[PDB]
């Protein structure tokens, strides 16, 4: 795959994942992120994890005016909160728009993981993104300049562990020339130690010239929240 | 030796935990190995006959386990994975 596809590909994984470390708290999981919320059941419960707050009864319903239904209660909270839905509706979530539901799940990502970040008075994704440059100045071969090509080799995510846990990781140990392995690294302690799930494909990461910011903003959110 | 053991115990504890069960391990039968190494990586895939009782009756298991080390990682010896535990 190449560019608007392989994108897909990681915002499918990434998300998958994201929704997956939450949804597990309510005693489930999705699979395919283009059929598990078109009936608007896991959607809404997710809402309800991850804001610690009650949504309207869902219906469980198996006609397509029910899942319409279930998805406007969600979408009604989410536009609650204070955000602005654009060029999302209910039926096209229901009608398992991949791009919409995507779309939609990162819209819930930024507002519940990242907006209401705070670092230096910097706030959403640029105090992110300022919190990973402070955390990883010292580190000579991490240059965080944004969130795409600067995470490909995996040392900015052994440095974000390793600044704050040096009992897990010896980052002497590291260098760029296995950037898969590096992320691996990552990813495989932060699944056993962070309490965070692996969330990136690390041949996918790498192989991509750019790989797709929201993944990665997503995963380095969860390092945020671990360690704030 | 203690390690090819440890190994069969952590898949009983492993599926014990998964699948909700108390499979009491008795010992080994034989293991397989096979072996990769990439640049800091190096990764050996168990394939464990191991003998358990399900409810005091002896029954033989073939479990995979995935022990993963990383000269950087310095919590544990190395990341081990319950991959697949089955009757055979």
């Amino acid at each position: 795959l190449l560019l608007d596809p392989a994108w897909e590909k990681q915002q499918r994984k990434t998300f998958t994942a994201w929704c997956n470390s939450h949804l597990r708290k309510a005693g489930t999981q999705i699979e395919n992120i283009e059929e598990d919320f078109r009936n608007g059941l896991k959607l809404m419960l997710l809402l309800e994890v991850i804001s610690g707050e009650r949504l309207p009864k869902p219906d469980r319903g198996k006609m397509r005016f029910h899942k319409i239904a279930n998805v406007n209660k969600a979408l009604d909270y989410i536009a609650s909160k204070g955000v602005k839905l654009v060029s999302i509706g209910a039926e096209e979530i229901v009608d398992g728009n991949v791009k919409m539901t995507l779309g939609m799940i990162w819209t819930i990502i930024l507002r519940f993981a990242i907006q209401d970040i705070s670092v230096e008075e910097t706030s959403a994704k640029e105090g992110l993104l300022l919190w990973c440059q402070r955390k990883t100045a010292p580190y000579r071969n991490v240059n965080i300049q944004n969130f795409h090509t600067s995470w490909k080799d995996g040392l900015g995510l052994c440095a974000l562990i390793h600044r704050h846990r040096p009992d897990l990781i010896d980052y002497s140990k590291l260098n760029k020339d296995d950037p898969i392995g590096n992320i691996n690294l990552a990813m495989e302690i932060a699944e056993k130690h962070l309490d965070i799930p692996k969330m990136l494909d690390a041949e996918d990461i790498v192989n991509t010239p750019k790989p797709d910011e929201r993944a990665i903003m997503t995963y380095v959110s969860c390092f945020y929240h671990a360690f704030a | 030796s203690l390690e090819i053991e440890e190994l069969a115990r952590f898949a009983v504890d492993e599926h014990n935990k998964k699948e909700n069960a108390l499979l009491e391990f008795v010992r080994v039968v034989k293991a397989k190995e096979q072996h990769q190494f990439h640049m800091s990586w190096t990764w050996t895939m168990y394939y464990l006959t191991l003998e358990a009782k399900d409810g005091g009756k002896k029954k033989l298991y073939e479990a995979k386990v995935w022990v993963k080390h990383h000269p950087a990682y310095i919590a544990d010896i190395n990341f081990k994975e319950l991959q697949e535990f089955k009757p055979v």
